[PDB]
């Protein structure tokens, strides 16, 4: 009997949803096709000191560009990330509406919120802007879908909450997608370094 | 194995062919996707 959790991923059409899940190859070549609500399951499988767990990540087929998500997409979810795009200061606008339909049906699961696409030069939704999470008893992180950047670090959040065991870890990444783009490292020190800074400054 | 330190086995609960969803015993449809139970 293995440990395995329903994770649904939300969010703007457009955040990068889709990028994001396909980039743990083996959760790609075994997803799963749900027809009635349109959905592709990914099976994420991370191994950690205390053995594997699995990410059953709910990825839509587009239909939330057209209002909400059925009931159905949502029951029995266990966790959650939701995304929008740090170049579409709307996606960001848009996170309490996604954070309020995933609570309705779920209750208060644990649920990381990742700014997509940093790679991008021109960023539009920085890190003092970003404070929904701080609100609301959220982990947030920067994530580039396309440069693999922070790939790992909601899912160990979440594996951390939802075991109850602070001091979980991944032993190894999952094997990914090659990057398509290359995130500068001295912008990425420099982003976490904003974060940190701004989540020291009052709201 | 596959199994994981200190997990716990819970009678009945069947695991949803099609979507992964864990249902309850008494569910004889997944409450997510609505497919059968096996
Ligand atoms: N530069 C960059 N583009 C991305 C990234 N993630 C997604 N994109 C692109 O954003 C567009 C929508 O991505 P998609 O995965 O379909 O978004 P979804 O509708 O939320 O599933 C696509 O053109 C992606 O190639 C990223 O991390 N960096
Ligand atoms: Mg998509
Ligand atoms: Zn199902």
């Amino acid at each position: 009997p293995q440990v395995q959790f329903k994770l649904v991923l939300v969010g703007d059409g457009g955040t990068g949803k889709t990028t994001f899940v396909k980039r743990h190859l083996t959760g790609e070549s075994e997803k799963k096709y749900v027809a009635t609500l349109g959905v592709e399951v990914h099976p994420l499988v991370f191994h950690t000191n205390r053995g594997p767990i699995k990410f059953n990540v709910w990825d839509t087929a587009g239909q939330e560009k057209f209002g909400g998500l059925r009931d159905g997409y949502y029951i029995q979810a266990q966790c959650a990330i939701i995304m929008f795009d740090v170049t579409s200061r709307v996606t960001y606008k848009n996170v309490p509406n996604w954070h309020r339909d995933l609570v309705r049906v779920c209750e208060n699961i644990p649920i990381v919120l990742c700014g997509n696409k940093v790679d991008i030069k021109d960023r539009k939704v920085k890190a003092k802007s970003i404070v929904f999470h701080r609100k609301k008893n959220l982990q947030y992180y920067d994530i580039s879908a396309k440069s693999n950047y922070n790939f790992e670090k909601p899912f160990l959040w979440l594996a951390r909450k939802l075991i109850g065991d602070p001091n979980l870890e991944f032993v190894a990444m999952p094997a990914l997608a090659p990057p398509e783009v290359v995130m500068d490292p001295a912008l990425a020190a420099q982003y976490e370094h904003d974060l940190e800074v701004a989540q020291t400054t009052a709201l | 194995g596959s199994g994981f330190e200190g997990m716990f086995i819970r009678k009945g609960q069947w695991d949803c062919s099609v979507c992964c969803v864990q249902n309850e015993s008494s569910s004889l449809k997944c409450v997510a996707c609505d497919a059968s139970k096996p």
